[PDB]
């Protein structure tokens, strides 16, 4: 018996889409400094 | 050496040592997830004939 | 490269692009369904 999944492996999705989400905020922030 | 090397060799030995019963905690989830890591705490690295 | 004035550019005109995008769609949707 396997002691843990193998999927979806809450941990890495959580890392990848936190790391997306950071990203993409980061940008919209840069993006939002010469609009004023 | 493929006694040495085997999965099935590693899990009954540490199955009977008093190591692994010491550190059991009763749950059944913990005590496999604890065997299992401890099934990997063994590694056989095979030679090389070549390099001597 | 100025990002922050590209964003809005992008912003300005995402009509047309959703409207092209669409028709690119319905474009290859009669493609797939002239096909074998």
């Amino acid at each position: 018996e396997p002691v843990k999944r193998d999927s979806p492996r809450r941990a890495f999705l959580m890392i990848m889409w936190g790391i997306v989400g950071g990203l993409i905020g980061a940008g919209v922030a840069l993006t939002r400094r010469c609009s004023k | 050496v493929m006694q040495l090397a085997s999965w099935d060799t590693r899990r009954e030995f540490w199955l009977q040592t008093d190591y692994y019963k010491q550190r059991m905690v009763g749950n059944s989830k913990a005590d496999a997830a604890l065997l299992d890591e401890m099934i990997n705490n063994i590694q056989f690295i095979p030679g090389d004939f070549t390099r001597a | 490269l100025d990002i922050r004035g590209l964003f809005r550019t992008l912003w300005a005109g995402k009509l047309w692009i959703i409207g092209m995008g669409l028709a690119f769609a319905l474009i290859a949707l009669a493609y797939t369904f002239f096909a074998r």
